[PDB]
């Protein structure tokens, strides 16, 4: 589980 | 025509992609998917080291607006897409699509209607996906868009600058303002590429007051998780820094986003710990680094794992 990507997105808009 | 889903990671030149799969193990799986039938403009190249007599190329016009445009539309977002062709030498040629269905957005499609790129000058006869690419391509230019427009298009032309002429004097006339910058690279989860705004500087950003594990020549103990972990909440990502201190031409600072602080997230996930020689130089409360790092160290977490409390 050490590579953890966001749930919640992390968008430029 | 299969399509197939994945994540974007980023834009590249000429208005590449490339696309990600979700971790199931170790690192996410990786795919450059060119687009087929157009031809975006070039980003600006700095000569690689391995190539001595090659020097930096500039931007092409509306090179930049149109990495910008589909980074603005895509970083972060669920595509699918369906590879078309694929070279001899391993290249991809493909179709993405904004969404989960074939249907959804078009990218070529978008770019091609703002005048951000051209159709490929076939020979045949246009199959049914090139007669639109053609309609887009009409009504941009019945608009002027993009490359349509009245003259050079040199304005889009970034006057990029990979070094600074004073790094302390840059940073102290900013007087910790935040600055609207775009995280173009991740060396390792506490050091990044940064773009700033708004005359192009191309600097290294280094988080004040930790570190993460790194690469010499090869990774350290989560190193690469570290690494993917800044990689998939910053890269390419619209965000703000606050220039606070530098040391040649690194510049330590923080980075700004709404979805938190990528300082106090590392040192929370423990992928990073804190360090003393530039703790003094954060900005936000240092004591909340401290707080956070306590955090991890007491659950024992990734570079605590081995962490032996006093006793
Ligand atoms: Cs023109």
């Amino acid at each position: 589980s050490d590579w953890n990507a966001p749930a919640e997105e992390w968008g430029n808009w | 025509p299969t399509v197939q889903r994945g994540i974007i990671k980023m834009v590249l030149s000429g208005c590449a992609i490339i696309v990600r799969g979700q971790p199931r193990g170790g690192p996410p799986p990786e795919r450059q998917i060119n687009l087929s039938n157009i031809r975006a403009g070039n980003l600006a190249r700095r000569a690689a080291a391995t190539q001595p007599d090659a020097k930096d190329t500039p931007d092409e016009p509306w090179a930049f607006p149109a990495r910008e445009f589909l980074r603005k539309k895509l970083i972060g977002k669920e595509v699918c897409f369906t590879i078309e062709n694929k070279t001899p030498q391993g290249r991809e040629y493909g179709m993405i699509y904004l969404g989960k269905d074939t249907n959804g957005e078009n990218i070529a499609e978008s770019l091609v209607a703002e005048g951000l790129a051209t159709r490929r000058e076939g020979m045949r006869a246009n199959n049914p996906e090139q007669n639109r690419l053609s309609e887009c391509e009409e009504q941009a230019k019945a608009a002027k868009k993009g490359m349509w427009s009245e003259g050079n298009g040199s304005h889009t032309i970034r006057d990029l600058k990979y070094t600074i002429e004073n790094p302390r004097h840059f940073v102290d006339s900013h007087h910790q303002k935040p600055v609207n910058a775009i995280i173009e690279h991740v060396r390792d989860g506490s050091v990044v590429r940064a773009l700033l705004l708004p005359d192009y500087y191309l600097v290294t950003v280094m988080l004040s007051g930790i570190k993460c594990p790194t690469f010499r020549r090869t990774p350290e103990p989560f190193a690469a998780e570290a690494k993917f972990f800044t990689e998939s909440r910053l890269l390419q990502r619209d965000v703000q820094i606050i220039l606070e201190s530098c040391h040649n031409q690194n510049i330590l600072g923080t980075i700004l986003h709404p979805n938190g602080n990528i300082t106090e997230l590392l040192l929370k996930e423990g992928f990073a710990r804190c360090v003393d020689w530039s703790i003094a130089v954060y900005t936000r409360g240092a004591e909340k680094l401290r707080a956070a790092e306590r955090f991890a160290k007491e659950r024992r977490l990734r570079i605590w794992r081995d962490y032996v409390a006093p006793t």
